[PDB]
């Protein structure tokens, strides 16, 4: 299963780009 | 009014910088950088033991996937480890360089798909049972493989 | 299928192809050059004086002025590539300080401020001086670091 | 080190990591 | 204006990720 | 070195650089 | 020893 | 904040 599910969650939440830290 | 690239360049640099200083949340940035460093180290070791990786690579549009599958299957024939996973990425990159060099640039996105598919179907389960990408970062992050090499010469 | 698996592969291949000399959009080349130039600037600064983030100090309400204050001070004499690199490193230093002081909410704001300043006040100079393409040719392949290590 | 403490919700994490 | 207009064009053309070469 | 020449059009480049998802 | 070479370097890269 | 002239000096020395 997706091991970086959290970063994809915040990407849809936001309108634009998110830091990948 | 605003060039989107100005946002993208800033976000990339800050992601790179924050991860470099030790901070993490999703660890996406850390894994990418660790893979970049590990790939370079693998290719450095391979090239200093044999010839360059891209030196002998034969590819045609009709047999590209077939050849890719055979090599990768022999690589993980008797198992998976972090070193072979790194080798997997390096081989794909080498395959792309040869594709572009032979004016078969269109194969680049294909090779990318095959890699992602194999990574997802045959490598991801092993990774999950061996500490996840988190373990890879802990072991190979901060150019640990390179540091190991010549803490030794 | 995990999209992260796609993202990891695409990043590596972009890094590798650009590293081996191939280019089209040069997006990967510019990003990598900035990462390298940033590291080199921070190294030189840390040897010359203390580390960059050591002396910074901000609050959510006082974050913005402390940004524009430093940045406009940096570019009053004019613009060059070295200062643009320093601009990125300072922004990074500001974010490190923010996270260290648990004001992580400032990170995306600092990022927005940087993008806005870069877009409004730096991009015109960049386009008149050869674009990012010239930056890549000058600072690509860890050039600034190789210049130093030669001595 | 963890950038966010365990108290942070994903909503505020998005606010701090994402532009606009 | 946008100095990387080409990469943003192929990104919209495509439905998946694009290499940044 | 140039990955594509003037010959290639934006959709041909998109097909080669971008994944089908 | 094409794949042998890759496997050798890979296993040597293990930490 | 006079460290800005320090930042500027290192930045200018970085120029190629
Ligand atoms: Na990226
Ligand atoms: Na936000």
């Amino acid at each position: 299963d997706e091991m970086f599910s959290d970063i994809y969650k915040i990407r849809e939440i936001a309108d634009g780009l998110c830091l990948e830290v | 009014h605003m060039s989107q690239s100005n946002r993208e360049l800033v976000v990339d640099f800050l992601s790179y910088k924050l991860s470099q200083k030790g901070y993490s949340w999703s660890q996406m940035a850390a894994v990418k950088q660790a893979l970049r460093e590990a790939g370079d180290e693998f290719e450095l070791r391979y090239r200093r033991a044999f010839s360059d990786l891209t030196s002998q690579l034969h590819i045609t549009p009709g047999t590209a996937y077939q050849s890719f599958e055979q090599v990768v299957n022999e690589l993980f024939r008797d198992g998976v480890n972090w070193g072979r996973i790194v080798a997997f990425f390096s081989f794909g990159g080498a395959l792309c360089v040869e594709s572009v060099d032979k004016e078969m640039q269109v194969l680049v996105s294909r090779i990318a798909a095959w890699m992602a598919t194999y990574l997802n179907d045959h490598l991801e389960p092993w990774i999950q049972e061996n500490g996840g990408w988190d373990t890879f970062v802990e072991l190979y992050g901060n150019n640990a493989a390179a540091e190991s090499r010549k803490g030794q010469e």
